[PDB]
């Protein structure tokens, strides 16, 4: 039940391809 | 470019079915409301006379 430093608590805490490959047909 | 443009151009002509599709119903819903003018201005081929 001691206190921790502060400075130690701030320191521990597939829609690629449906346009492919209509890109490459058209 | 060209792969785009007459792939574009066949969609443009995919709006020209439409288009005529809304006119030719102009050409229809205009007609009884001018119909709704004859059957009134036909009254006062009878009035005026009187």
């Amino acid at each position: 039940s001691l206190p921790i430093e502060d400075n130690y608590i701030r320191e521990v805490v597939s829609k690629l391809m449906e346009c492919v490959n209509d890109a490459v047909q058209t | 470019l060209g792969k785009v443009s007459d792939k574009s151009r066949e969609i443009s002509e995919k709006y020209i079915e439409e288009s005529q599709a809304i006119i030719q119903e102009l050409v229809k819903l205009t007609m009884e409301k001018l119909e709704s003018k004859f059957t009134k201005l036909c009254d006062l081929e009878t009035q005026l006379e009187m």
